[PDB]
């Protein structure tokens, strides 16, 4: 009876389950993608999806791109800096959502360089036609095995440009989601702070 | 250094001699000590003193989800569609000519 | 055995079985044998056999490929029928590995020409255009055959990418690089025209190349054409063996012929100190002042 | 087990740094070849005399 | 005549800075070349090229952006590069960067690269790497233009277009995924292609 | 048109070069640690393997500093044909060019006579040049990357070539005691390299053994020690006990 | 200086060219300024573009010249130290930030001048935060900065921390102690009570300074040693 | 496809830049390469303080943490002193003795785990003035301590007196070392590495009722 009530009322119970870190088999990247595309469709109202790319119907740019899975993309013992998981284009802004890895020696490879960010912004200008004068790009590092309330709030504020009040109006379970970062992993916390406290890279 | 040897305080490093719970013997922590430290528990704002903090904190979310579930969905699965071979060809960008 | 059947068809399964049976016999395949197998694959223009051989025998060897081996593999994968994108991926991997490792011979131009032909057959216009940067880095001049392959790739890459802009960018090479056109060039540019449309620059180039081909036919007797790259069919005994000679003798080395000397240790091993008492930490007299 | 996996990850990071420094060494050695070519090319011109 | 040619090259450079037709600038540079006899067959005497100095590189870069398809507009550059190779002058990093900044198309970049290869022009590793970076940036710009056209004609970005946005060019000699290449070659002078 | 109103030259005294002096000194330190700070044998090997390590940034060697006349001469013909080498990508080290003398690439001999080509052909190569050609062929066969000279297979083949050279020398000069001792040391080193190569990469070891017909190159010397398992205890003592990847070559069930 | 700092704190200037005359807060008395500074290796504080920041910098330079200090890094260090000694930590930090934004490099001496305010008051957390900020700004903490940290702990009455900082400075920082360092260590050992061997440690350290380091004791050394020795009733120490 | 990384040099990914030589020193080359990889666009450089690669490796002491900076990979190859048949502890004791018999101020000794632990123990007991380049992973300088002419260190002897025999000390042995010759001995210091890779003295060993492998004695 309780499981039936849960599945009947909480439509995103699996997403909450994966975000809290209970899913040990396939992580939480699929649930993150479902959450992001849900927010994108609720915002655009004319969202069209085709495989791993979700695009709005022109107007304001609303693009979500599932590049690859960084866990399998990253190969130990090799030299290749910059592997993003999700790419979100909202308006003239580009955000590179990257899920951290459990290996502290791979995060530095995972985070793309300033030159890489500039090149990606230039490619966005080339393809979408967004003028180079107003183009911003930035990174977003997410915890490896879960997704805490602070990270979710920052994701909503930066990527989808949603304030806390309207985010809670859209999502009922968000205000009761009270997961915090693991106190043990200080390397990731410092990296996330120094990555999320930087300004947008222009042009 | 003693600041490094002893555990830190609230705003950073603190000398162990600056804590009353450290420099005051336990046998003398009754009476005047309680009078001094009563305000640390029983003094503050009216909301801080009267608001019950042991109540339900998810009732709003639960009622929102209940009313959302009771509310129906106007759009359902496209069971009324023809689902024909021509429809499949149009889905694949094909037709009879192709 | 592999070299004997080079001009015979329907023996890819025999080659695969021979390679599989090499292991139980105490033998291991080498670069010469892989070169012979890829020579057979290129001669038979099967491609699938070469792909399977590379996938299930060579990658386990972890040896440095040779330019002849890479060229034969790419020739087979290009001249085969119904090539696949995995063939392009394998060719790119082999080219990258060959560049990473060293080489003395120079087959860079034919290797990249066959790679561009493979990209033409597959429709990989982006890969064909990007190989131009590698060619420039090597400093090799471009070839009319390479440009014809690029034009064919543009013609048969209607789905992926390519358009009149690509056709114009490719066709601006013959004038700028002073490269003689060809009958294959005319055929490829007409195919690209029919695939995409009619740009005035393309039409003018078609007219001028037709006039030039007519003039060349008047000068000679037959129209010029892009000659195919010859396939190596040399016997295995002259396949550039990468080993000079080791005339060593383990029996002489063990029996110490010629009188080797090892300079054995002296009193260090023999001495053990006084054993009047037991060995205690810090010795019998820890510390001494003189 | 945690200590062992940390050691393995450290070894992998060392390999990555080795690749980076090998790229740096390749770039350094390409430049030194340019000095050799310029010195060698002039000398061979004299041999043509 | 060297000083006269120098000031004439300065006036031609200011004219080219002013809005002028590409064919007009081709005609002007060709006329200057023919009037000053900047020919490989000119003997040591009356060789204005050896005394041009800065005028030499200015005239070298004056003709490239107007290449188009004119045979004269290509062979003037070929003659200038032959003169540079015969005089042994090495092209500086700044000269190479300025020459390739005026380049507009990948075909023109290939043409100038192969022309200077034919003429055996001297330069250093930093200039060579700058040329390679400019070439790969030009290819990137061409692919970006193609994807912009296809996106505007299709109404939505394609999966291939977004994959290109994330990755970059297919092949590269100084790829962005390893931002530690060129440190030895470049003396902390990153090429700002515009 | 901005104008500066305050300035203190003596207080400033700024000397940051636009070409970064820290980068200059880092490059100098790298060059010194690669070539200048080596033993004579290591310097000889580095010069033999690499192209221009002995040339400094100033492009003037110490010998050229001390003997300007013996280092260079005057030539009227200018280096007009010699421009930038557009084929430098395929010749990173000397081992990629062992066809001509002094490891000169073929492209560099274009506007030169067939007499100069014959003078720089293979027949005129010295003994050192021919030995380097052999070891460069082996390095090309068993190399991991362009600048790979310390692979286990490369070390094995180099030790074997050194043993062959020493034995050939002793064939004509059987009264060289120092060469006998050097040969013994080289044979021991070759044995160690071959055992390590056999344990870490069996494919290349077996290929080398089959190609060069030294099947019993790794054999136990004495039965007395062999029957006590001291020949196989070497693998355990050398940290090579468990390295086979049993799944690839057999069934571990 | 106080009124200039108050103006710079309450209403910081703007890096706009034609704002100096528009702004009444800092009344006055093409080519990009940043591009000119980058090309000619000159600080932005020496550029006159009739800007609000330019007017503020000119007023600060005039005030410092009236006091007797040149508008340079040393003069800024002196003025910030003088402010910090007499409190005004926020004003000193505002002046430091204004100098950093105007291009006069925030040197380790300027950071020490900032640290003087925390050292006088004894704010250990503030001094450690200043050390960490200096490290994060790519600036090596120098011997003066370590001296200020030691003085901060001494004024905060954590005397063994001074010796710990000395040991870490010798081991990790690799900074040879000077006479000021020895005086600070002697004071810390004189007032230290965590271990019973403070007096023997001070005596041995004094002997080490006299013999091994080759320094000659001055009035601070002698006063510190006599103050330490005048604490024990032993006749040997009185004779010393 | 698997390449076995045999040896600590291959596990640590030595470049082996020197031709045909694997036992050549490489720390200077790696340090210069890291310096090149450093960035001179806001580009804050890195201070000269000894650093650690992981933020979790920072010392727990708040004062000591001020002397360490979190550097990603430039923290490796730290130090200026280079490496100066016998055990490292034997060599360390020999160097210390032969320099304190020559009245030198600093002695360069190889920096191993046991060597730096013994140095720290001697510093705690007051037999050494200080250290230089202590974070170096190859060698570090011990600053000798002198008082009224004669050296503080009188006799320093390794446990392996012949340099080839090791000894395991039981808690009974540690307590006997404490009460050697019928007296309580905090004067002569015996240093032993425990089973937990922890270097302590006999006082702490008997306090926590453990033993270990002895290294050296000094008084």
């Amino acid at each position: 009876e309780l499981v039936a009530h849960i599945v009947r009322n909480y439509s995103q119970i699996d997403i909450i389950y994966d975000f809290l870190g209970f899913n040990y088999s396939e992580g939480y990247r699929s649930s993150l993608r479902r959450y992001m595309e849900y927010l994108q469709c609720k915002t655009a109202e004319n969202v069209r999806a085709s495989g791993r790319l979700v695009t709005g119907d022109k107007g304001e740019h609303n693009i979500l791109f599932d590049y690859c899975v960084s866990r399998e993309s990253l190969v130990s013992g090799d030299s290749c800096q910059g592997i993003i998981d999700f790419l979100y284009i909202n308006g003239n802004d580009v955000t590179l959502i990257i899920i951290a890895s459990d290996n502290p020696w791979l995060r530095n490879r995972q985070l793309p360089h300033r030159r890489q960010m500039e090149g990606i912004a230039r490619r966005v200008c080339f393809v979408l036609g967004i003028p180079p004068s107003e183009v911003r790009i930035r990174n977003l590092l997410l915890p490896p095995t879960y997704l805490d309330k602070g990270s979710i709030v920052r994701l909503n504020d930066i990527v989808f440009r949603l304030s806390n009040e309207q985010s809670n109006l859209l999502i009922p379970w968000l205000t009761n989601y009270n997961k915090e970062l693991d106190p043990k992993d200080v390397d990731y916390t410092a990296l996330a702070k120094t990555t999320n406290e930087e300004e947008w890279l222009t042009l | 250094g003693m600041m490094a040897m002893h555990p830190p305080g609230k705003d950073g490093l603190l000398m162990p001699d600056r804590v009353v719970d450290n420099r005051l013997p336990d046998h003398l922590k009754r009476g005047y000590y309680d009078d001094v430290y009563w305000k640390d528990f029983f003094a503050g704002s009216d909301e801080h003193l009267n608001e019950p903090r042991m109540g339900l904190r998810g009732d709003e979310m639960r009622r929102r989800l209940e009313e959302a579930q009771t509310s129906p969905a106007p759009t359902t699965a496209k069971d009324t569609r023809r689902r024909t071979l021509e429809d499949v060809l149009k889905r694949l960008g094909k037709t009879t000519r192709d | 055995l592999v070299y004997a059947i080079r001009g015979v068809a329907g023996f890819g399964d025999y080659v695969m079985d021979v390679l599989s049976q090499l292991r139980p016999r105490g033998l291991t395949p080498d670069f010469v044998l892989f070169t012979l197998s890829f020579m057979y694959c290129a001669l038979q223009r099967d491609g699938e056999l070469a792909l399977a051989i590379f996938d299930q025998h060579f990658v386990h060897q972890n040896m440095n490929p040779t330019p002849e081996m890479v060229l034969l593999f790419i020739q087979a994968c290009s001249n085969c029928e119904e090539p696949t994108a995995v063939m392009l991926e394998r060719s790119e991997t082999l080219i990258k590995r060959l560049e990473a490792v060293g080489s003395s011979v120079d087959l860079i131009s034919p290797i990249y020409d066959q790679f561009l032909e493979l990209c033409a057959h597959l429709g990989a216009v982006a890969s064909g255009f990007s190989a131009l940067k590698r060619i420039v880095g090597f400093g090799k001049p471009l070839t009319t055959r390479m440009i014809n392959s690029l034009l064919l790739a543009n013609s048969n890459a209607i789905s992926s990418n390519g358009s009149l802009s690509m056709t114009e960018e490719l066709v601006g090479f013959f004038t700028l690089l002073k490269i003689r056109p060809n009958a294959d060039t005319e055929i490829c540019v007409n195919l690209c025209r029919d695939a995409f449309g009619e740009s005035p620059v393309v039409n003018d180039f078609i007219k001028v190349i037709g006039e030039s081909l007519q003039g060349d036919s008047e000068k000679g007797e037959a129209p010029q054409y892009d000659e195919d790259i010859p396939v190596i069919q040399v016997p295995p005994h002259e396949l550039r063996q990468l080993r000079t000679e080791w005339k060593l003798s383990p029996r002489d080395i063990v029996l110490r012929r010629f009188g080797q000397h090892t300079k054995p240790p002296g009193k260090a091993a023999l001495d053990v100190g006084s054993m009047r008492g037991s060995v205690i930490p810090f010795g019998r007299s820890p510390g001494e002042q003189l | 087990e945690k200590k062992r996996i940390e050691a393995r990850q450290m070894m992998d990071g060392r390999q990555a740094l080795k690749k980076k420094h090998l790229d740096l060494l390749r770039e350094f050695h390409e430049r030194q070849f340019f000095f050799w070519y310029e010195r060698a090319s002039e000398r061979l011109q004299n041999m043509n005399l | 005549l060297a000083a006269e040619a120098r000031r004439e090259i300065h006036e031609l450079w200011l004219s080219a800075e002013t809005a002028l037709e590409r064919e007009k600038r081709v005609q002007q540079v060709a006329a200057l070349i023919e009037k000053y006899k900047l020919d490989p067959s000119t003997p040591r005497e009356a060789d204005v090229s050896r005394g041009l100095g800065d005028a030499f590189d200015r005239l070298l870069l004056l003709c490239l952006p107007l290449g188009k398809t004119d045979a004269k507009g290509t062979d003037n550059l070929e003659r200038l590069m032959h003169l540079a190779g015969r005089n042994g002058r090495e092209l500086s990093v700044r000269t190479i960067q300025h020459l390739f900044a005026r380049t507009d198309s990948f075909a023109e970049a290939l043409a100038v690269f192969y022309t200077m290869r034919r003429c055996h022009v001297a330069m250093n590793m930093e200039a060579y790497y700058s040329m390679l970076y400019s070439l790969q940036r030009l290819e990137e710009e061409g692919w970006g233009q193609h994807f912009r056209n296809e996106y505007e004609e299709n109404g939505a970005p394609s999966e291939q277009a977004m994959d290109f946005i994330v990755k970059g060019i297919s092949n590269a000699l100084l790829p962005e995924n390893k931002p530690w290449l060129g440190r030895v070659m470049f003396q902390d002078r990153n090429v700002p292609d515009r | 048109h901005p104008a500066i109103w305050l300035w203190y030259p003596w207080r400033m005294n700024p000397e940051p070069p636009t070409p970064h002096m820290p980068q200059r000194r880092a490059l100098k330190n790298v060059h010194g640690a690669v070539f200048n700070d080596l033993t004579p044998v290591q310097k000889k090997r580095q010069e033999q393997m690499l192209y221009g390590v002995n040339i400094p940034e100033t492009r003037q060697m110490k010998f050229e500093e001390q003997h300007p006349l013996l280092a260079g001469a005057l030539r009227k013909l200018e280096g007009q044909p010699k421009g930038f080498p557009f084929w430098y990508r395929k010749y990173p080290t000397r081992r990629h060019a062992y066809e001509y003398r002094f490891s000169i690439p073929v492209e560099m001999l274009d506007g030169y006579n067939d007499d100069v080509k014959k003078a720089l052909s293979k027949g005129m190569m010295s003994i050192q040049e021919k030995q380097f050609a052999q070891e460069a062929m082996y390095m090309e066969r068993y190399a991991e990357h362009d600048f790979d000279t310390t692979s286990p297979a490369v070390l094995a083949v180099k030790r074997a070539l050194k043993c062959r050279v020493l034995r050939n020398h002793l064939l004509t000069n059987p009264h060289n005691n120092i060469i006998k001792t050097v040969l013994a040391n080289t044979e021991r080193k070759l044995n160690h390299a071959l055992r390590r190569l056999r344990k870490v990469d069996f494919k290349k070891y077996w290929e080398i053994i089959r190609d060069h017909d030294v099947q019993d190159i790794l054999q136990p010397p004495n039965l007395v020690t062999y029957r006590q398992g001291s020949y196989w205890k070497y693998d355990w003592n050398a940290g090579l006990a468990i390295s086979t990847n049993l799944a690839d070559v057999m069934d571990p069930r | 200086l106080l009124e200039i700092g108050n103006k710079l704190l309450r209403s910081p200037p703007s890096p706009e060219p034609l704002s100096g005359k528009a702004s009444k807060l800092y009344p006055p008395v093409r080519l990009r300024a940043e591009e000119l500074s980058a090309k000619y290796n000159v600080p932005m504080a020496y550029i006159d573009d009739s800007s609000e920041a330019s007017n503020a910098s000119k007023s600060l330079a005039l005030v410092m010249e009236d006091v007797g200090l040149e508008f340079t890094e040393d003069g800024l260090t002196v003025v910030i130290s003088a402010l910090s000694r007499q409190g005004y930590g926020t004003i000193g930090r505002a002046i430091f930030d204004f100098a950093s934004a105007m291009g006069l490099g925030p040197s380790a001496e300027m950071y020490r001048a900032l640290m003087k305010y925390a050292s006088r008051r004894g704010d250990v957390n503030e001094s450690m935060a200043l050390i960490e900020e200096m490290k994060g700004n790519g600036i090596t903490p120098r011997i003066g900065n370590w001296h200020e940290l030691m003085y901060t702990f001494y004024k905060a009455k954590d005397y063994p921390a001074v010796s710990q900082i000395v040991d870490n400075m010798k081991m990790y920082a690799n900074i040879e102690p000077n006479e000021v360092t020895f005086v600070l260590q002697l004071k810390a050992l004189a007032k230290d009570n965590s271990q019973l061997n403070s007096l023997p440690e001070a005596i041995q350290l004094f002997d080490q300074m006299e013999n091994v380091y080759g320094f000659i004791a001055s009035r601070p050394h002698y006063d510190a040693m006599m103050f330490h020795l005048s604490q024990s009733p032993r006749p040997e120490m009185r004779l010393r | 496809g698997h390449r076995l990384l045999h040896g600590k040099r291959e596990r640590e990914g030595s470049l082996f830049a020197v031709a045909n030589d694997v036992k050549r020193d490489e720390r200077l080359l790696r340090q210069q390469l890291n310096a090149l990889l450093e960035e001179e666009v806001p580009q804050t450089p890195l201070v000269d303080l000894p650093g650690v690669e992981r933020r979790r490796d920072l010392p727990a002491d708040p004062i000591t943490r001020l002397f360490f900076q979190h550097k990603g990979d430039h923290a490796l190859y730290y130090g200026t002193y280079d490496k100066p048949l016998y055990t490292p502890i034997y060599d360390f004791c020999h160097r210390i003795r032969e320099a304190t018999e020559q009245r030198k101020r600093f002695v360069v000794v190889p920096s191993t785990i046991e060597t730096r632990g013994c140095a720290r123990v001697m510093h705690d007991h007051g037999l050494v003035a200080g250290f230089r380049d202590f974070h170096n992973d190859r060698a570090f300088a011990v600053e000798l301590k002198y008082f009224q002419g004669d050296s503080t260190i009188n006799v320093i002897e390794p446990c392996s007196y012949d340099g080839r025999t090791e000894f395991e000390w039981s808690p009974k042995m540690m307590r006997r070392l404490l009460n050697t010759h019928g007296i309580h001995n905090r004067l002569v210091v015996y240093i032993c590495r425990t089973a937990d890779n922890r270097i302590i003295d006999h006082i702490h060993a008997v306090k926590e009722n453990i033993g270990g492998r002895g290294l050296m004695m000094v008084h």
